[PDB]
C-alpha cells in the first residue's frame, strides 16, 4: 500500500513546473518562497525532498495552481552564458604585456596564486583577500 | 669553475649510483653481486655497504 | 571645524591621539604579529626602532607584507629578514603622494 | 555621449550606463572583428575621455 | 525606481559578497577608470580589499611597451 | 603565578619514588615551599617527607599572610565594584585567585576559573583560563578535566589561522600525547620546533629539543627522519650541541650495534629519574631493540649469532633468548636455527598483518558494544 | 671604516655595492651566517631606490 | 501579538491572518551589517590606555552609575571628540568601548543605502534617533 | 536496589601484558648490558 502511495503521489510535476527561489523555511514540513513572478508566498512542501538539497537559496519548481513546494533544481541560471565554456578566450599571452612588473605579480599573488596554494595561507596565517579592484585613468 | 664541487660530485654521485643501479636491476631479481660488479665497474665494497642504504 | 562647535559649554572631552611611540609601536607589533608564523630569536625591538614614527594602521601592513614575504619563498615560517624587507618597502611607500 | 557627473540627476545615470555598454563592447573580452564606426559631432571638448 | 533597483542590486552583491564560507575559493576582479565615484561600503576589509591603481607608464616602461609592440 | 609551578610537581615525582634519592629533593622542596607563601598542595608529600618538627607557627603564619594577601583583595572587591571597569574586582583578583590557588588546592581553581571565565568577551583572558586549568590538571595528572577544554580551546581556535594559541597548544598536546603511550602524535606536535619561546613549561628549549629527538627516533620509520632529524638545520645547530643527543641519532644512523646500549644506558638511566616516563620507560627499551633489529635483519638473510659477536656484542645466549622472546611475541617475523648456526629471515612479513589490526580493534569494539548495549533494559 | 663614512650621507646606491661585495667576500672566507646576515642588510638596502637598474 | 513590523502568513482567498512568521528583518542590524566596520575589542588598543582611562570615565561612567553623576549632581556628559593623525587607532578605541558597554553601534556617515534603511529617505537626518530611542543604550559614531 | 546478595564476601594494561613479559626477567634491565660486556 504504501510505495504505491508514494508513486501516486508523485503525479505532481510531470510537465508544468515554475521555477521560484528558496527564501527561508518555518519548520519541518512548511516552507517560504518567493517567485519569479515578483512576490512572495508561504508555502507547504512535499515529503519526497531530501532537506539536505536546500536553505541557502536554491531554484526551486513550484506548482502552478497551487504554487506549493516540489522539486530542487540542480545549479543553473545563466551566468550571461557561463564560464565561456571553450574557447571564448582573448587569446593574450604574458609577454604580450610589457614591462608591468610590479603589477601584473601582485595581480598574481593576489588572484592566481591562492587559486593554488590554498594550504600556504591556511598556515601562514595571511588572510588572503575575497575581491580586487584596479583603477587608472583610461588607456 | 663550480665554487662547491663536493655538493655536485659526491651528491649528483649519490644520485647517480642508484640511477645506475636502477639500470643493473630492472632485468632481473636474482642477481649476483659478483658479475653486477663489472657492470658498475666498482669493488664490491662500497657495493655493499651502498645497496644496503637503498 | 566650526567655531560655532567650539562653545566650551557644547563638547564635553577632547581626547588626543598621538601618533606612537617606541614601545606604543612595540606594543602594537606584539599585538599584528599574534596571528602570524613567527620563529624563535626575533628582535621585535629593532623593528619598532626602525619605523619612522609609523601609524597604528602601518604596523598592520608591515605585518601583512610579511606574511607575503614569507609566502613568496614558500617557506612557512616568518623571520626577521622578511620584516625589515617589509619595513622597506612600507617606507618606500611612504613617499606615494 | 557626456562627459561624467557627481550623480547630479537621475536621468544622467542611465546615459552613463549606456556610454558604458558602448565602451565595454567596443573593447571587451569578445573583441569584434570589421565592424568599423565612423563617429562625428561638432565639439570632442564634451566627450568623455574614456570614449 | 531606476535607483532602486540598482540600489537593491549594490545590496544583495554586499550580502553575498561577504559570507561565502571563508573557504569558497571565488575571487573577484573588478576595474573602472574611475575611482571617485564609488560609495566606501564596496571598500572595506573583506569585500574589496587590495587596491591596485594602473598610472601612465614612465621612461622605463616607454622602452619596454616600444621593444615589445614594435 | 603559575609560571614557575612545574619544578614543584617535577620534584614531588622525584623525591618519593627513588628511595635513596631523598635529600637534594626535600632541601630544594623546602627552599621553595618556605617561600612564595605554599600551604596547600603538599600534606600528602608532608606524610611522604619528614615530620618538619614545627609545623606549629612556621606554617601558620605563612597561612596568616595569606590570609592578608587574601582578605585584602576580598576587601577590595568593594573599592572595586566603586568603579565597574571589566569587573575589575574578577579582574584583579583572577591571576590573584590563581595566586592563592598556587598556594591552594584545585577546589579555588574550579571555582575560579568558572568564576572568571564567563566574565570576558575578550577570549584572549579565556584562552589564559584554559592555559591555567591545562597546566593545574597537569599537576595533579588529571587527565579528564582537560582533555574536555583541549576540544573546548581548539574551538577558540579554529575560528581562522592564528600564531599564538596554535603554536602554544602544539606543546601542550605534544606533552599530553607524551604523557600517554602515543608516539607519532607526539612527533606530529613537536614537528615544530622553531617558534616554541623558551617558557615556564619549555625550561629549557634544550629540553624540548631532547623530547623531541627521544620520541622521534621511535615514530616513524625513515621517510622524513633523515630529512628532519639529519637534513634539517635548526635542529641540528642544537643537537650539534649536546654530544649524547647527536650520539645516538648518528649512531642508530650509521648502525654501530654494540654503542647502541651505551648510548640508550644514558639516556635510559636518566629515563628512569625523569618524570611523564614511569609506566613507559620499559616498553620503550624493548621498542628501541626491535627497531634497531628491523634495520639489521632486513639487509640479509644468510645471518646468525656468528655475525652477532663480533658486529653486535657479546653473550650470544643473551642474544638467543632475547630473538627468541622478541620472535615468539609475535614481532620481526624471521626462524632461527640451533647449533647448524643459522638466522633466516621470513622476506615479506606483510600476511597476517594484513589481517591483524582490524581483529585487535573489533574485538575490543565487540566486548564495548555486548556491555553497553545489555545496559539498556535493565 | 667605510660604512660610518657612508651612511652619515645620504647615498644608498654604494651602501648596495659595498654590502655586496662583502657578502661575496664572507662567503669566500666561510663564514655562512655572517654572510648571510651581509646578504640581508643589502635585500633591505635594495628595496629603497627606485632605480637600481642593475 | 500582532506587532508592527512582523510577517505573518496570509490566506488568499479570504485574506485571513493565518499564522505569524518568525525570522524578522533586524533593520538596524542590517544597516550595520551594510556599514560593517571592524569589530574590535580591549586586547587590540595595546598603547593607548590613557584615552582608555577617559572614555572609561565618560561613557561606562555613565551607563554603569548614573547616579553617581546624580548625587554630585552636574549634567552627566554626552559628547566625545576624538583627534589625532589619520590612523592612529580613531575606529577601534570607539568601537570597542561601546562594545564592552553593552551599547548598540551606529556609524551613519554619508550613504543613501543608510537612508533607505532608517526611514524612506524623505526630508531629514533626525529618524536616527527613532531608530535609537528603541534601543536606548546605544552610541553614534562618525568620521571627517 | 540491586543489593546483590552476599552470602559470599590505555595507561595500564597494554604495557601490563608487555609488563607480564617484564615482570619475572629483567625488571630494571639496564646493567646486565654493563655486567655481560665484560663476562663473554
Ligand atoms: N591601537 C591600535 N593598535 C594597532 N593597530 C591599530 C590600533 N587602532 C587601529 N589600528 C589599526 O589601524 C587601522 C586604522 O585605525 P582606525 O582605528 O580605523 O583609525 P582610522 O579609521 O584610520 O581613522 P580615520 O582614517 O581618520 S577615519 C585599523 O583598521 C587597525 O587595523
Amino acid at each position: 500500500e504504501f510505495l504505491h502511495a508514494q508513486e501516486e503521489v508523485k503525479r505532481i510535476q510531470s510537465i508544468p513546473l515554475v521555477i521560484g527561489q528558496f527564501l527561508e523555511a518555518v519548520d519541518q514540513n512548511t516552507a517560504i518562497v518567493g517567485s519569479t513572478t515578483g512576490s512572495n508566498y508561504y508555502v507547504r512542501i512535499l515529503s519526497t525532498i531530501d532537506r539536505e538539497l536546500l536553505k541557502p537559496n536554491a531554484s526551486v519548481a513550484l506548482h502552478k495552481h497551487s504554487n506549493a513546494l516540489v522539486d530542487v533544481l540542480p545549479p543553473e541560471a545563466d551566468s550571461s552564458i557561463m564560464m565561456l565554456t571553450s574557447d571564448q578566450k582573448p587569446d593574450v599571452m604574458y609577454a604580450d604585456i610589457g614591462g608591468m612588473d610590479i603589477q601584473k605579480q601582485e595581480v598574481r599573488e593576489a588572484v592566481e596564486l591562492p587559486l593554488t596554494h590554498f594550504e600556504l595561507y591556511k598556515q601562514i596565517g595571511i588572510d588572503p583577500p575575497r575581491g580586487v579592484l584596479m583603477y587608472g585613468p583610461p588607456g | 669553475d663550480d665554487p662547491i664541487i663536493s655538493t655536485h660530485l659526491a651528491k649528483l654521485y649519490d644520485n647517480l649510483l642508484e640511477q645506475n643501479l636502477i639500470r643493473v636491476i630492472e632485468p632481473f631479481s636474482r642477481v649476483q653481486i659478483e658479475h653486477i660488479s663489472s657492470l658498475i665497474k666498482l669493488s664490491k665494497a662500497d657495493v655493499e655497504r651502498k645497496l644496503s642504504q637503498m | 571645524l566650526d567655531s560655532a562647535l567650539l562653545r566650551p559649554g557644547r563638547i564635553d572631552r577632547k581626547i588626543e591621539f598621538p601618533p606612537p611611540n617606541e614601545e606604543a609601536r612595540l606594543d602594537i607589533l606584539k599585538i599584528h604579529s599574534r596571528k602570524m608564523n613567527l620563529t624563535r630569536g626575533i628582535n621585535l625591538r629593532k623593528i619598532a626602532e626602525l619605523m619612522p614614527g609609523a601609524s597604528g594602521a602601518e604596523v598592520k601592513g608591515v605585518c601583512t607584507e610579511a606574511g607575503m614575504y614569507a609566502l613568496r619563498e614558500r617557506r612557512v615560517h616568518v623571520t626577521q629578514e622578511d620584516f625589515e624587507m617589509a619595513v622597506a618597502k612600507v617606507m618606500q611607500k611612504d613617499s606615494e603622494k | 555621449g557626456g562627459r561624467r557627473f557627481s550623480e547630479g540627476t537621475s536621468a544622467d545615470r542611465e546615459i552613463q550606463r549606456t556610454l558604458m555598454e558602448l565602451l565595454n563592447q567596443m573593447d571587451g573580452f569578445d573583441t569584434l572583428h570589421r565592424v568599423k564606426m565612423i563617429m562625428a559631432t561638432n565639439r570632442p571638448d564634451t566627450l568623455d575621455p574614456a570614449l | 525606481g531606476a535607483d532602486r533597483e540598482v540600489q537593491r542590486i549594490l545590496l544583495e552583491l554586499l550580502n553575498q559578497m561577504d559570507g561565502f564560507d571563508q573557504n569558497v575559493n571565488v575571487k573577484v576582479i573588478m576595474a573602472t577608470n574611475r575611482a571617485d565615484t564609488l560609495d566606501p561600503a564596496l571598500l572595506r576589509p573583506g569585500r574589496l580589499d587590495r587596491k591596485i591603481e594602473f598610472p601612465l607608464p614612465d621612461r622605463r616602461q616607454k622602452r619596454l611597451i616600444f621593444s615589445t609592440i614594435t | 603565578p603559575k609560571n614557575p609551578d612545574l619544578r614543584i610537581a617535577q620534584l614531588r615525582f622525584l623525591l618519593s619514588l627513588p628511595e635513596h634519592r631523598g635529600d637534594a629533593a626535600v632541601r630544594d622542596e623546602l627552599m621553595a615551599a618556605v617561600r612564595d607563601n605554599n600551604m596547600a598542595p603538599y600534606y600528602e608529600a608532608l606524610c611522604k617527607s619528614l615530620d618538619w618538627q614545627i609545623d606549629v607557627d612556621l606554617l601558620n603564619k605563612m597561612k596568616k599572610a595569606n590570609e592578608d594577601e587574601l582578605k585584602r583583595l576580598d576587601e577590595e572587591l568593594e573599592d572595586a565594584e566603586k568603579n565597574l571597569g571589566e569587573s575589575e574586582i574578577r579582574d584583579a583578583m583572577m591571576a590573584k585567585a590563581e595566586y592563592l590557588c598556587r598556594i591552594g588546592d584545585k577546589e579555588g581553581a574550579l571555582t575560579a576559573f568558572r568564576k572568571t571565565y564567563d566574565k570576558t568577551v575578550a577570549l584572549g583572558h579565556r584562552l589564559d583560563i584554559v592555559f591555567y586549568l591545562l597546566r593545574i590538571g597537569l599537576f595533579y595528572m588529571d587527565n579528564d578535566l582537560i582533555t574536555r577544554n583541549t576540544e573546548k580551546a581548539k574551538s577558540l581556535i579554529e575560528e581562522g589561522g592564528d600564531w599564538d594559541r596554535r603554536n602554544r597548544l602544539k606543546v601542550y598536546q605534544g606533552l599530553y600525547c607524551v604523557a600517554i603511550r602515543d608516539f607519532k602524535q607526539a612527533a606530529e606536535l613537536f614537528l615544530d620546533t622553531v617558534s616554541t619561546f623558551t617558557s615556564y613549561e619549555l625550561m629549557d628549549y634544550k629540553t624540548f629539543v631532547t623530547y623531541t629527538v627521544y620520541v622521534s627516533m621511535i615514530a616513524l620509520e625513515r621517510p622524513d627522519l633523515r630529512e628532519k632529524v639529519i637534513k634539517g638545520a635548526e635542529i641540528l645547530e642544537v643537537l650539534h650541541s649536546l654530544p649524547a643527543v647527536r650520539q645516538y641519532l648518528f649512531s642508530l644512523y650509521e648502525c654501530r650495534y654494540s654503542v647502541f646500549f651505551q648510548s640508550l644506558a644514558v639516556v635510559e638511566q636518566e629515563m628512569k629519574k625523569d618524570w611523564l616516563f614511569a609506566p613507559h620507560y620499559r616498553y620503550y627499551v624493548r621498542e628501541m631493540r626491535i627497531h634497531a633489529y628491523s634495520q639489521l635483519l632486513e639487509s640479509y638473510r644468510s645471518l646468525t649469532l656468528g655475525y652477532m659477536a663480533e658486529a653486535f656484542g657479546v653473550g650470544v645466549e643473551f642474544i638467543d633468548q632475547e630473538l627468541s622472546r622478541f620472535i615468539a611475541a609475535g614481532r620481526l617475523h624471521c626462524k632461527i636455527d640451533k647449533v647448524n648456526e643459522i638466522v633466516e629471515t621470513n622476506r615479506p612479513d606483510s600476511k597476517n598483518w594484513q589481517y591483524q589490526e582490524t581483529i585487535k580493534k573489533g574485538d575490543l569494539l565487540l566486548n564495548r558494544v555486548q556491555k553497553l548495549s545489555r545496559v539498556i533494559n535493565m | 671604516q667605510l660604512l660610518r663614512e657612508l651612511k652619515k650621507m645620504d647615498d644608498k646606491a654604494l651602501l648596495v655595492e659595498v654590502q655586496l661585495l662583502e657578502s661575496k667576500t664572507y662567503h669566500a672566507l666561510s663564514n655562512l651566517p655572517k654572510a648571510r646576515a651581509a646578504l640581508t642588510s643589502a635585500r633591505t638596502t635594495a628595496n629603497a631606490i627606485y632605480c637600481p637598474p642593475k | 501579538d500582532v506587532t508592527p513590523n512582523c510577517r505573518v502568513a496570509l490566506r488568499n482567498d479570504s485574506y485571513t491572518l493565518h499564522k505569524i512568521l518568525p525570522n524578522k528583518v533586524d533593520p538596524l542590524v542590517s544597516l550595520m551589517m551594510v556599514e560593517k566596520v571592524p569589530d574590535s575589542t580591549y586586547e587590540m588598543i595595546g598603547g593607548l590606555d590613557k584615552q582608555i582611562k577617559e572614555i572609561k570615565e565618560v561613557i561606562e561612567l555613565p551607563v554603569k552609575h548614573p547616579e553617581l553623576f546624580e548625587a554630585l549632581g552636574i549634567a552627566q556628559p554626552k559628547g566625545v571628540l576624538l583627534y589625532g593623525p589619520p590612523g592612529t587607532g580613531k575606529t577601534l578605541l570607539a568601537r570597542a568601548v561601546a562594545h564592552h558597554t553593552d551599547c548598540t553601534f551606529i556609524r551613519v556617515s554619508g550613504s543613501e543605502l543608510v537612508q533607505k534603511f532608517i526611514g524612506e529617505g524623505a526630508r531629514m537626518v533626525r529618524e536616527l534617533f527613532v531608530m535609537a530611542r528603541e534601543h536606548a543604550p546605544s552610541i553614534i559614531f562618525m568620521d571627517e | 536496589m540491586s543489593e546483590k546478595k552476599q552470602p559470599v564476601d590505555e595507561d595500564n594494561w597494554d604495557d601490563d601484558n608487555v609488563e607480564d613479559d617484564f615482570s619475572n626477567q629483567l625488571r630494571a634491565e639496564l646493567e646486565k648490558h654493563g655486567y655481560k660486556m665484560e663476562t663473554s
